[PDB]
């Protein structure tokens, strides 16, 4: 009578992002520059 | 230039010698050297 052991994954793990922190910070003046591009987070945001 | 008192533990903006930002200045454990101004992590930011 053998015992025999098997791994499997199953989850993972969930992240969030945000635009202006990450492409601008703490500069107003490149957020208003970014307002400008489109609407690229909405994508991102979904996916996610 | 002018200058003006320092506030601690407040979201405030600051010029530290021409480096503008924003955020909390808390007072540091760090110890520099002689020779050093401020400090960076990762990303090249300053945090000290």
């Amino acid at each position: 009578i053998s015992v025999t052991t098997e791994i499997l994954p199953v989850s993972m793990t969930k992240t969030s992002v945000d635009c202006t922190m990450y492409i601008c910070g703490d500069s107003t003046e490149c957020s208003n520059l970014l307002l400008q591009y489109g609407s690229f987070c909405t994508q991102l945001k979904r996916a996610l | 230039k002018k200058s003006t008192n320092l506030v601690k533990n407040k979201c405030v903006n600051f010029n530290f010698n021409g480096l503008k930002g924003t955020g909390v200045l808390t007072e540091s454990n760090k110890k520099f050297l002689p020779f050093q101004q401020f400090g960076r992590d990762i990303a090249d930011t300053t945090d000290a």
